[PDB]
RNA sequence: GGGGCCGCGGCCCCGCUU
RNA sequence: CAUGUGCGCAGCGAGUCCGCUCCGCGGCGCAGCGAAGGCCAUCGAGCUGCGCACAUGCGACCCGAUAGGCAGUGAACUACGCC
RNA sequence: GCGCGAAGCGGUGGUGGCGCCAUCGAAGGCUAAAUACGCCGCAGGACCGAUAGCGCACAAGUACCGCGAGGGGACGGCGACGA
RNA sequence: GACUGCCGGUCUCCGACAGCGGCGCAGCCGCAGACAACCCCCCGGACUUAAGCAUAUCACUAGGGGGCGGAGAAGAAACCAACAGGGAUUCCUGCAGUAGCGGCGAGCGAACAGGGACGAGCCCGCAUGGCAAUCGGCAUCGCCGAGUUGUGACAGCGCACCGCG
């Protein structure tokens, strides 16, 4: 009787802890949402522009082709979420153009 | 023993003057060699040395 | 094969399986206990034992009962008072993996250093160690007692008040 | 008992179908190997450690 | 960080300046012999990631190898056997190719041992890498001790061994379940374990 | 007693039959055969031998699906023994009963309680004739984590 | 057969060489 | 030898099992049914050891193929070619 | 292996996709102990006792055979070693 | 100083080079060859079982190739979990002949726990700029070299150890 077991499940009250803050483990320090230099992303792409899937993107997205695009980059980087987020990293290049 | 006393003070010793244990244990890193640690591992084994304590309940 | 019988499930078609005799049982306790009893000649004052948490044990299963973990974390050291640093030096073992989940479990291993911390006797080097005559402990530094669970009782006018 | 390139010499010689030792030269060779019955034979269930000692 | 600009400009491998740099960089790797020995790391940035210092008695020697599978090595087809094991020609080795080419690395300086291995450049038919070399002799190492865990004696052919980071990838070694082929310290560590029949004495 | 080789020796065909005879493995190996000649010895003692039934779980847990049931009728048996006989001679004293805290997770029903008087049961299920043979003698049955 | 095999030019075609 | 089953014997018995270990809440049993959701008794002696018989896997009562494979060695006989 | 080829957040959640929630931080490196094991040394043993036990208690991998790779035996005993 | 014992000397020749490689390198070194029980990496059968047989099985074995060490390998979570959460690896017990895989046939077949043995944790990279603070070599306190395409750090060891009974 998994589902009954599952559903007439009890937690046990614990009491959580408030007070205390994480002591930052040595060899495990990261800010993962400010990764990588900006500077330094920045400067690489001004160098090194765009891959040539990713001008082919642009050109989806320019041309009123956002469907498409989706399509485009999910079967290039093989993952819908990388898929989303370099759709709006590459819709902020053509707003800018 | 005539050749140890030349050469004892020698940068390079004659190998017949050197004793020879065995090749790989002349080539092995000395004792002051495997004992080498980086500067993280000699500060923490300085500000926190080996404590001399005992128990009881 | 022929009668009425359990299906066999024997397994030893392959050539290759090896077996493992344990004629070796008696003779390795007996090293065992003879490196026990080295280790504890080599660290005379100090307990052989390292100063382990109390956990609860993972699943539905087992999560009525605690055992001994292994290591306190960082954070209850320094609730404690200690550097998790310093605890190693003393014989507290640290684990930087374990995550506080809640008060109870931590607020049981911080007093559980405090306990341990208050019961040392220290000394200045190896040669004033080793003369002290302080008998060292052997054995697991203050494990859970295993105990039959008490049957709680109320009164039965009273039970009402509780469990409606 | 199994030390031996032993193999059959097969029907047709007159001689029983027992393994017998390879080459020649010796008194050794062409004598019958391997089998429990065969002088330098291995025992047929040869006795292993993995016997239960203990009860 | 100069160690930052280094690495994302190395991560844009379809650049301009990438393509035309994989050009040339695969044009001279492919004029010199199969296993040569370079002057310098060619991404100085990824080496050090994998170890590298610029420390006499650290070498790189550049390898290149054959790309895509390797067929089974019988006359004419004829594998004398089962026909689940007639394939010929879509086989893949077990080891990758950059493991491969610490070992024609490591054949070919035998007085070094390898560090680490890192890719340098690829076309159609080859893979180029970049194998850092330790010497084991020279005292810059022996006197170093971040390195001269090299010098041990354990550490002679780890890639022969599968002990580097390309050549251990093979191994299936890995933490939880997805890895459970390899507890115990490797695939016949494990297979051994589970094929004894543990005999006690009072059974 | 001794084993049964020590009396056939002396007899040609140990035990095994002049005629028929102790071959190597007629029949074949193991189990085979369960569909074509041994088919009588499976549609005899294990009919269900072949074949699937339902809907297979990739890694059932053990210790996730724990859930074992204990009787209403051993719920005062839990009770350790030095414990009990206060309880016993105590008739306005009711026990709190943690059937976690002694290894049992559902109550079933079966049998009757060992004394008429309230208990206070805590498991994680109890079957609706344990809830009402509990709490009609005046106890209650309370669903523990 | 398709893809990968990182070159320039001009009109799939034609030059080119690196 | 492993794992079963049956019988006999033995200890204890709603429990039982020393022999992994420095200390089994591990297994099985005290209750089952269903693929499952779900249902849950009107209910039942087992556990462990020893011994035999028997089944199965193993070299498998002993001896026996023709074969198949993997790795090797031979052109001093003989076949051909070359010097 | 090949094609494609990431991210600042990513991986994973017995493994269809997607979403949640939870939990970790890969693609760099080292690390004792508990673990395995032949020769050999040592000590034992409900083992075998010269057709047995290792192939060999003996001038045993010897004699001997095979172009070669290789194959491979047999054979123990006076007494007070004083006569 | 007989006969002995322990240790050390001497230790022919063939057999490890078309050698290969490291270090600025007047030169100094290393690799090769053996070992094949244990261990690591790659290559990889068939007999056999399925009463035939082709997938399966044998078996990710035998065997071959390569490579270490006194052990090796592994190893400080991109882990397990779904709890009130545990916490490197290895080993034992156990899960368990189970979930599952499988001409769903023959057969194959783990994992988390719980208990235990043993226990230990660490490091490179993005290190100063009021000056490479670092290292190698030497015929040595001075040269030469490495190095800014980036160098940089010491906690453990040792000796003694009978002669009678
Ligand atoms: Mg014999
Ligand atoms: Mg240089
Ligand atoms: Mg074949
Ligand atoms: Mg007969
Ligand atoms: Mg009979
Ligand atoms: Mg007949
Ligand atoms: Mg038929
Ligand atoms: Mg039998
Ligand atoms: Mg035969
Ligand atoms: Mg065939
Ligand atoms: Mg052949
Ligand atoms: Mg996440
Ligand atoms: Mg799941
Ligand atoms: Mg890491
Ligand atoms: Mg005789
Ligand atoms: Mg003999
Ligand atoms: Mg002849
Ligand atoms: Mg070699
Ligand atoms: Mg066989
Ligand atoms: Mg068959
Ligand atoms: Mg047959
Ligand atoms: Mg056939
Ligand atoms: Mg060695
Ligand atoms: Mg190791
Ligand atoms: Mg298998
Ligand atoms: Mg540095
Ligand atoms: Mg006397």
């Amino acid at each position: 009787m998994r589902k009954k077991l599952r559903r007439m499940r009890v937690k046990y009250p614990v009491t959580p802890l408030v007070g205390i803050e994480p002591i930052p483990r040595p060899g495990k320090k990261h800010d993962w949402n400010n990764h990588g230099s900006p500077m330094a992303k920045a400067i690489a792409s001004e160098i090194c522009g765009l891959a040539p899937y990713e001008k082919k993107a642009l050109e989806l997205i320019k041309s009123d082709q956002e469907r498409k695009c989706r399509r485009f980059l999910k079967k290039r980087l093989g993952n819908l979420t990388r898929t989303k987020r370099k759709q709006e990293a590459l819709t902020a290049i053509a707003r800018e153009q | 023993a005539e050749m140890y006393e030349k050469h004892k003070n020698d940068k390079r010793m004659p190998k017949d003057l050197r004793p020879r244990l065995t090749k790989a244990k002349r080539m092995a890193l000395t004792k002051r060699q495997l004992n080498m640690s980086v500067h993280s591992v000699c500060k923490r084994r300085r500000a926190y040395p080996r404590m001399y304590f005992s128990y009881s309940e | 094969m022929k009668h009425n019988n359990t299906l066999p499930n024997n397994h030893f078609k392959k050539t290759a399986i090896r077996f493992k005799t344990w004629f070796n049982q008696p003779a390795k306790k007996e090293k065992r206990i003879q490196l026990r009893k080295e280790k504890a000649e080599k660290m005379y004052p100090m307990p052989v034992e390292k100063l382990r948490p109390i956990v609860r044990c993972s699943s539905i299963r087992y999560n009525i009962k605690q055992r001994l973990g292994r290591g306190f974390t960082p954070e209850e050291c320094r609730a404690a008072g200690l550097d998790y640093n310093y605890a190693r030096t003393i014989g507290i073992a640290v684990d930087m993996r374990r995550k506080n989940m809640n008060k109870e479990t931590f607020d049981q291993n911080v007093e559980r250093i405090k306990v341990y911390t208050s019961r040392l006797t220290f000394y200045k080097d190896r040669k004033e160690a080793k003369a002290s005559g302080a008998a060292q402990h052997i054995g697991k530094i203050m494990p859970p007692k295993k105990t039959p669970p008490v049957v709680q009782t109320i009164k039965v006018e009273e039970i009402a008040q509780k469990f409606p | 008992g199994m030390q031996h390139s032993a193999h059959s010499w097969g029907t047709g010689r007159a001689m029983a179908r027992v393994p017998r030792v390879s080459g020649s030269g010796t008194t050794r060779s062409g004598q019958g190997a391997f089998a429990n019955f065969c002088r330098k034979g291995r025992l047929a269930h040869p006795t292993k450690v993995i016997r239960r000692w203990q009860r | 960080s100069a160690s930052e600009y280094l690495r994302e400009i190395r991560k844009k491998k379809q650049s301009d300046l990438a393509r035309y740099l994989g050009t040339i960089r695969n044009y001279e790797f492919r004029l010199n012999t199969a296993v040569h020995r370079a002057e310098r790391p060619t991404f100085p940035e990824r080496a050090h990631k994998l170890g590298y210092k610029a420390k006499q008695g650290i070498c790189i020697f550049r390898v290149r190898i054959r790309r895509g599978g390797r067929k089974r090595l019988v006359n004419n087809g004829n594998t004398r056997g089962k026909p689940v094991n007639a394939g010929i020609y879509q086989l893949k080795p077990a080891n990758s190719l950059q493991s491969m080419a610490e070992l024609k690395a490591g054949k070919r300086a035998g007085n070094l041992r390898v560090l680490n291995s890192y890719w340098v450049g690829q076309d159609g038919v080859y893979k180029y890498f970049e194998v850092i070399m330790v010497d084991p002799n020279h005292n810059a190492i022996r006197n170093d001790p971040k390195l001269n865990w090299i010098c041990k004696s354990t550490m002679k052919h780890r890639e022969c061994r599968g002990l580097t980071s390309a050549s251990r990838k093979s191994r299936g070694l890995g933490k939880g379940i997805r890895y459970n082929h390899t507890i115990g310290g490797s695939r016949k560590a494990a297979w051994r374990r589970r094929n004894t029949v543990s005999l006690r004495r009072y059974r | 007693k001794d084993k049964k080789t020590r009396k056939l020796r002396g007899h040609v065909s140990h035990g095994h039959g002049r005629v028929g005879k102790h071959r190597k493995h007629p029949g074949g190996r193991g189990k085979c055969g369960g569909m074509a000649h041994r088919k009588t010895l499976f549609m005899k003692y294990h009919p269900d031998h072949f074949g699937k039934r339902g809907m297979n779980c990739t890694h059932l847990k053990k210790n996730a699906r724990y859930a074992p049931p204990i009787n209403v009728s051993k719920l005062w048996s839990l009770i350790p023994k030095s414990q009990l006989e206060t309880i016993m001679n105590d008739n306005t004293i009711a026990p709190i009963i943690n059937c976690r805290s002694f290894g049992y997770h559902i109550v079933r029903g079966g049998g009757q309680l060992s004394l008429k008087r309230p208990i206070v049961v805590m498991a994680r299920y109890f079957t609706p004739k344990a809830v009402s043979m509990i709490e009609s003698l005046g106890g209650r049955c309370i669903i523990s984590p």
